[PDB]
DNA sequence: TTGACTCAACATCCAAACACTGCGAGATA
DNA sequence: TATCTCGCAATTGGATGTTGAGTCA
């Protein structure tokens, strides 16, 4: 809501990882990515 | 004489004390943009600080 | 906040043209804006170029010999000899500033080179950090010769003026074009850098006094010295270049914080092109133009001035006609037959001066004459409104038609006479037309022992002094429906009434009370 | 109001009025005409005779009229016998008119074929329920004594002007927004119409208003919600009645004109309609206790009971006590202005 | 590469004086 | 029947210049 009872999207909820090593920062970023992208391909699927 | 100076301070319209509104009035009607705020004459001539301007003021002003 | 720092990462996969008057206005405004806040960055400019610190340093970068090159022993037989010992130095002087700057850089984006509207608007769209540059980066920049083409001409300038030799620092102000109307300016990609900087933006110019003229040099970009007489080098020539490089304001820099609008030199065709694209082509951009150039112009004026006068005279006596019918549209000096102005004749014993092939049309010729040789005329009711009338047997130059038609005589400003109105009597007592007023659409109409006193209420006022007056119209407003309406926009009286009034207008305490002692001594 | 929204296109129904010049003996289709243009001592210019001539010559098969009953029937029957028609018709609003002479002007028209049931159309959806309401606001012993030393019209100036007026209205005002409801004001002075205009903050059309400052305001009230509280004299509510706003305050009122108060006050409810299932059109009036104006108010209210309309009697809202926005509460503002009525009193 | 056409949509210039209050509608204690 | 109010009466333009686009020789 917007503190009266309307609904509104102010911020998108999100996660907050924090990364030590960077080959898997890397890894994990680019795996991460590529799920994103390929998740865009399903929910493209989807939509019709 | 005394008589043209009365005249002269009782040439306005209630025969009273000078008032604000009245020094307006009469600045008002001879053509003058005059803020409200614009007293300055009427304003310093008020000697003993009633807010307006008596006779014995009226004269030492002229 | 975290976003902000933390970078969103993703693969976000993805497979006719005249603006409106507004826009013309606000674009003429902003032209002027720019223009001015060049011409101060000149000046500026123009004084670091002067620092001591600076040109103690530079003046160990000549040698003597070029020293002496650059001051060379008068010639009597032959002052040219001794022009050609200046010229040989000062090309020295740039074969050695090629040596002195070593590192020159791009500029970041079109430097002073003439920007689009389009740019403009955007501009202010995205913010961008800016490397400030103070008088001492400047300075330390010339010194170790590093910077782009622009700062390296200054530097060389300052040289100059270093071994003591009257060097001018020459800009080319490149305002936006406020004659561009379009509104989608969009410039041509290919080669637009190596076009805009083909020609440059600043130069030098040094005094020969031996056959006294400027000589004008550029060393960095096109690196030549030339003496210029029609034809400049550094004048943009071709559509591309002349997209970013608009020839116009030519203003030149002295020693002596001079400011001299010098484009003469450098333009061609100043009367007929370049003045369509100048703020100057009427005669309030005129006036601004002289406002800003004395603002700018701290000295006075030398024998130098009138020998480049002298030239730009000459200059302006060999332009000549133009090729081209366009060119003579709004000329300065020039117009074609074809067009005066139904409301104008040739001045008895003149001809043409001059003709243009007509481009198109086989033998196609058109007469041009010289706008000094064309008299205006108007009729005698324009006269009138001009507070003149006709002298006693005058005789009509022209006769044109109008509408329901009718048929005007038009005079000459030698038929017409000064109009002078009745005075006001003893009392104050103006004569007045036919319905009661005056007409005043001249200082020339008030009567020699009157006034006008122009305010909304000057006429309740002159009324309520029950003194003598006349309403003066002053103009005539234009309405809806069919009807023209008299402007009455105040009053004329008699002078020595001038102050009743105002005071009348007008209402400290003094003036108030006498102003009320009058109006009873005069109601009753 | 409605012929544009009616199908009429006004191109050919030329109005003519012996001043608004129109198109006469030339129009192509219908007209609008008027009683006064058509037969009245009000032929100022020839262009009403014109435009009788034109009527002569065509044979007009038929004609509208409305509220024929305050024109005397006289020049009815003039034209009647000047024109020669085919038909006519009367959209009477009167059972019972002054033009009811020997000559009937049913038969000189046709019988009658229906009756404006007020019955049947004031209950069915329209008003959205009139509550008459008169707020009984108390007044002061300084001008009680300074109301009774005056008479002949400069009395009214001290009725008007008065401390707890202030406090009723800016009260409803606050209390008309919290439910959603805009309100529009009506009064008959004119000076103490810009005095309670001007401090309120709530634009004005007045008498000689600029129409380009009046149709801004008409632009900013249909269009912008910021302006829920309107203050028009008499030119506003003559000429154009908004549909909306279901709170309506009067402040002024004047005396004799109770009847022309009612006119206006029910073609505001007229104009007021869409069915709702609420619907409520409060009406209020600002009257001070034991002053000559209450007491004309009461005539006002007469009507509407003669109209079917339902009044009752508000002494105070049980709120006004807990708004610290109401001006002249102080009783430094109420001597305040006790002097300023005191000045309109000495200028009027 | 040049400029003189034409087209169309605006923009811009330029002409240039009647008065002002009476008088009937409705309504009015 | 005397008294106010108050409305009512008395659709700038047309000629000429500027701008950019486009077509032609
Ligand atoms: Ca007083
Ligand atoms: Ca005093």
């Amino acid at each position: 809501k917007d503190n009266e009872g309307n609904e509104v999207v102010p911020k998108p909820q999100r996660h907050m990882f924090s990364f030590n090593n960077r080959t898997v920062m890397d890894n994990i970023k680019m795996t991460l990515q590529q799920i994103i992208s390929r998740y865009k391909d399903a929910d493209i699927y989807e939509e019709k | 004489n005394l008589t043209v100076i009365d005249d002269l301070w009782s040439m306005l319209i209630r025969n009273c004390v000078l008032s604000v509104k009245d020094l307006q009035k009469i600045s008002n009607l001879i053509g003058a943009d005059q803020s409200s705020g614009t007293i300055e004459m009427i304003s310093c001539a008020t000697d003993g600080k009633r807010l307006f301007m008596t006779y014995l003021d009226f004269g030492c002003v002229l | 906040y975290d976003s902000e720092e933390f970078e969103d990462v993703t693969d976000g996969n993805e497979v006719r043209n005249v603006c409106s008057n507004e826009e013309r206005k606000r674009r003429k405004y902003f032209h002027m804006l720019y223009l001015v806040c060049l011409m101060v960055h000149g000046f500026i400019r123009n004084e670091w170029i002067n620092s001591k610190r600076l040109s103690r340093k530079l003046s160990n970068l000549v040698p003597e010999k070029v020293f002496e090159l650059l001051h060379p022993q008068k010639d009597e037989e032959l002052p040219l000899r001794s022009t050609r010992k200046l010229l040989d130095g000062l090309k020295k002087c740039m074969e050695l500033w090629q040596k002195h700057w070593k590192i020159t850089k791009k500029y970041d984006n079109e430097g002073l080179y003439m920007r689009t509207w389009k740019e403009i608007e955007m501009s202010a769209n995205n913010k961008r950090k800016f490397k400030t540059l103070k008088r001492s980066d400047f300075l330390r920049a010339v010194s170790k010769g590093h910077g782009d083409p622009d700062i390296s001409v200054q530097g060389f300038v300052a040289m100059l003026r270093a071994c003591n030799v009257n060097a001018r620092l020459i800009m080319s102000c490149q305002p936006p074009d406020f004659t561009n109307m379009k509104i989608d300016t969009s410039l041509n990609g290919n080669n637009a850098y190596k076009d805009m900087v083909k020609y440059p933006i600043f130069w030098c110019e040094v005094w020969d006094k031996f056959s006294k003229k400027w000589i004008t040099v550029d060393p960095v970009n096109l690196k030549t010295i030339e003496q210029v007489r029609l034809h400049s080098k550094l004048a943009p020539k071709g559509v591309a270049c002349c997209e970013r490089n608009m020839l116009r304001y030519v203003i030149a820099y002295d020693r002596k914080y001079g400011c001299r609008d010098v484009t003469r030199r450098y333009a061609q065709w100043m009367n007929s092109k370049v003045r369509k694209r100048r703020i100057t082509k009427d005669d309030f951009g005129e006036k601004w133009f002289r406002k800003v150039i004395t603002a700018l112009h701290h000295r006075k004026r030398t024998k130098i001035d009138d020998y480049e006068d002298q030239y730009f005279f000459r200059r302006d006596e060999s332009e000549g006609i133009p090729d081209s019918v366009q060119d003579l549209k709004n000329h300065p000096y020039y117009v074609l037959e074809q067009d005066i102005k139904q409301t104008q004749i040739v001045k008895p014993g003149c001809k043409e001066c001059g003709y243009l092939k007509v481009h198109g049309k086989v033998g196609k010729v058109l007469k041009v004459y010289a706008k000094r040789d064309i008299a205006d005329l108007k009729s005698a009711r324009q006269w009138y409104m001009n507070g003149r009338i006709l002298k006693t047997g005058s005789r009509c130059k022209k006769v044109i038609k109008r509408t329901v038609e009718e048929d005007e005589r038009l005079y000459s400003f030698e038929d017409t006479e000064l109009y002078i109105p009745p005075l006001a009597s003893a009392s104050g007592e103006i004569t007045k037309n036919t319905f009661g007023n005056i007409e005043v659409f001249a200082p020339t109409m008030i009567p020699g022992n009157c006034c006008l006193v122009e305010n909304p209420v000057a006429i309740k006022a002159a009324r309520f002094l029950g003194v003598e007056f006349a309403p003066a119209v002053t103009s005539f407003k234009f309405e809806r429906g069919s009807t023209v309406k008299p402007v009455l926009s105040g009053i004329v009286v008699a002078k020595w009434l001038r102050e009743a009034i105002e005071t009348a207008i007008d209402g400290s305490w003094n003036t108030l009370l006498l102003k009320l002692r009058i109006r009873s001594k005069l109601n009753s | 109001q409605f012929l544009q929204w009616c199908t009429l296109q006004p191109e050919n129904c030329a109005v003519f009025t012996s001043d608004n010049k129109e198109m006469f003996q030339t129009e192509s289709g219908l007209v609008v005409s008027t009683y006064s243009m058509v037969a009245n001592t009000r032929n100022r210019s020839h262009d009403s005779q014109k435009v009788m001539d034109f009527l002569t010559g065509r044979e007009w098969g038929f004609i509208i009229l409305d509220e024929v009953h305050v024109v005397p029937a006289a020049m009815f029957r003039r034209v009647v016998s000047t024109i020669a028609a085919h038909a006519k018709l009367g959209l009477t609003a009167t059972l019972v008119r002054e033009d009811d002479k020997i000559g009937d002007l049913n038969f000189l028209i046709g019988p009658k074929l229906y009756e404006a049931n007020w019955m049947e159309l004031s209950q069915k959806g329209h008003i959205a329920n009139v509550q008459c309401a008169e707020v009984w606001c108390p007044m002061t012993a300084e001008f009680y004594q300074e109301y009774l030393r005056e008479t002949a019209r400069k009395r009214m100036l001290l009725y008007i002007m008065n401390p707890t007026k202030f406090q009723a209205c800016q009260f409803l005002i606050q209390y008309h927004e919290r439910r959603g409801d805009k309100i529009i004001v009506f009064s008959d002075n004119v000076y103490a119409l810009q005095e309670y205009a001007l401090k309120m903050g709530k634009p004005f059309i007045y008498g000689s208003t600029p129409q380009q400052e009046r149709m801004n305001i008409l632009q900013n009230f249909q269009y912008n919600d910021q302006i829920n509280t309107i203050f028009l004299s008499k030119v506003g509510d003559t000429s154009i009645d908004l549909p909306e706003a279901t709170c309506l305050i009067q402040i002024s009122s004047h005396y004799g004109s109770r009847r022309q108060e009612a006119q206006r006050l029910g073609r505001i409810l007229r104009a007021k309609r869409r069915n709702d299932e609420g619907f409520n059109a409060f009406f209020y009036s600002l009257v001070s206790k034991d002053t000559q104006e209450m007491y004309y108010s009461t005539k006002r209210q007469a009507f509407l009971v003669d109209q079917g309309y339902a009044f009752k009697v508000i002494t105070h809202l049980h709120g006004m006590e807990n708004i610290p926005n109401l001006a002249y509460a102080s009783p430094r503002e109420r001597r305040e202005l006790l002097q300023e009525v005191l000045l309109k009193n000495e200028e009027a």
